[PDB]
């Protein structure tokens, strides 16, 4: 189901808590954040549910991209 | 740490 929390793969090594914010800011406000750099993960919260619709079908189309290195984006179990 | 998370959620808020 959507949910607010998205989960997100293959992260690049050094990737900034800033560019995984990045990623959901042209689709509304960053309102929580958790990098597991040891998984090379990390969870991205949006005030909006139907905020993280329009990230995950965005990105569905467009590669989600951080730096040159595509990454795998999904909803979680919020 | 959650540090780093907030400080930076909070630059863009
Ligand atoms: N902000």
């Amino acid at each position: 189901p959507p949910s607010r929390v998205i989960h997100i793969r293959k992260l690049p090594i050094d990737v900034t808590e800033g560019e995984v914010i990045s990623l959901g800011l042209p689709f509304g406000k960053v309102t929580n954040l958790l990098m597991l750099k040891g998984k090379n993960q990390a969870f991205i919260e949006m005030n909006t549910e139907e905020a993280a619709n329009t990230m995950v079908n965005y990105y569905t189309s467009v590669t989600p991209v951080l730096r040159g290195q595509p990454i795998y984006i999904q909803f979680s179990n919020h | 740490n959650q540090l780093r998370a907030q400080x930076a959620l909070q630059x863009v808020n």
